[PDB]
């Protein structure tokens, strides 16, 4: 698999995108302080371990 | 056209039947050895 930079939700306020991408995540925090806020989206891919 | 021909494509044809098993036996080979190599980080010979 490759690296590089992944989705940037350049959405909108008190939506709580935060919380929906960290359920996206397998976590549940829609804390966000201010500004950029930055998350490991996680992908394990059992096709080649 | 001619009956030896025929008969050659009705042979030609029951090898195929009686080989499907041995090509889908090659097939699952195949793809386990396409995954043993991947996750073993097995590279392929450059010639290969």
């Amino acid at each position: 698999l490759p690296s590089g930079k992944n989705i940037l939700v350049f959405g909108e306020d008190g939506s709580g995108k935060t919380t929906l991408m960290t359920k996206l995540q397998g976590a549940e925090h829609g804390k966000k302080g201010r500004g950029l806020e930055y998350l490991y989206l996680s992908v394990h891919d059992e096709d080649r371990d | 056209a001619s009956t030896s021909d025929a008969v050659t494509f009705i042979t030609y044809v029951q090898s195929l039947k009686r080989k499907i098993k041995q090509f889908e036996k090659q097939v699952e080979l195949y793809r386990n050895g396409q995954r043993l190599l991947e996750k073993q980080r097995f590279q392929f010979p450059p010639s290969w």
